[PDB]
Formats: C-alpha cells, sequence, structure tokens
C-alpha cells in the first residue's frame, strides 16, 4: 500500500516485505489513478510498480440494495391520485424537461 | 524385476528439493494472473502454470 502522496515527486510507502526502491512510474499506469491509502503491486527485491490493484472489496455501508427500474408500477394503486401527482412534479420532471427548469432558474425540491 | 530396483536408485536422488507454500485463491483475473492469499503470509498476483 501506497501511504500517502507527497507531490514533489515521491512518496510515503509501508512494506511488509523489507526493501523499497523508488521508481520512475510506467506509462500505462499514472499517479492520477493513484490516491491515498490504495493498493499497488510492488516486486519482492526491486519493489517497482507494475500496476495498481484492481481488485475491490464489497461496499461496507449499512444495508443496501442498487435496483435499476424494478417491475412495479402505480396503475395498480388507485383514488389516491394527488399524492401521485406531487411526487411526480418534484422527481420525474426535471429529468423529462431541462429547459423548463432554466425559465424559472431554480430547482425542483431536493 | 529388475525394473523396481532402477526405481530405488532414482529415488534417493531426487529428494533434496524445497516445497511449496500453501495458498487460497481468492479469484482468477484475466491478464492469466490469480490473487492468492497466503495463510501466514501476504497476497500475491502470481502466473499461471501451463497445464
Amino acid at each position: 500500500t501506497l501511504e500517502e502522496i507527497i507531490d514533489d515527486n515521491h512518496a510515503i510507502v509501508s512494506t511488509s516485505v523489507g526493501s523499497e526502491h523508488y521508481v520512475s512510474i510506467l506509462s500505462f499506469v499514472d499517479k492520477d489513478l493513484l490516491e491515498p491509502g490504495c493498493s499497488v503491486l510492488l516486486n519482492h527485491k526491486v519493489h517497482a510498480v507494475i500496476g495498481v490493484l484492481m481488485d475491490d472489496t464489497d461496499p461496507l455501508v449499512t444495508v443496501m440494495k442498487v435496483e435499476k427500474a424494478p417491475q412495479e408500477t402505480y396503475a395498480d394503486i388507485g383514488g389516491l391520485d394527488n399524492q401521485i401527482q406531487e411526487i411526480k412534479e418534484s422527481v420525474e420532471l426535471p429529468l423529462t424537461h431541462p429547459e423548463y427548469y432554466e425559465e424559472m432558474g431554480i430547482k425542483p425540491p431536493k | 524385476l529388475n525394473a523396481k530396483v532402477r526405481l530405488l536408485r532414482e529415488e534417493l536422488q531426487l529428494l533434496q528439493e524445497q516445497g511449496s507454500y500453501v495458498g487460497e485463491v481468492v479469484r482468477a483475473m484475466d491478464k492469466k494472473k490469480v490473487l492468492v492469499k497466503v495463510h501466514p503470509e501476504g497476497k500475491f498476483v502470481v502466473d499461471v502454470d501451463k497445464n
């Protein structure tokens, strides 16, 4: 792991190996894809950067499912109609219409 | 009878060796590399064999 990014062509690295060697980076991988605290590949005796590691873990945050386009629609409930227009105007409507937000100059509610 | 004797003299020669680490493969990657976590040790990317 890259500890921290020292911009004057340096960086802090913690090695669990032993040796470290200050090298010039390859041209496939850049420092713009290096972030502080990132995992990177080092050799075991010339300790140089082949590439950054591309294997990242599970979002560890509190219970979440992400879903693109769920099955259900709002045509099944009925007689509730007014409430349904309220969310409509706020959320759905700016996506549908750029320029209606431009005329007014404001955002629909967050 | 002769074949078996030849098997024995061979065996003495080979035995001076150096072993292999046990690991567990976390996941395979298409660089034809594997990421492995070795048990008292660290994790490495290693290049698959021929077979």
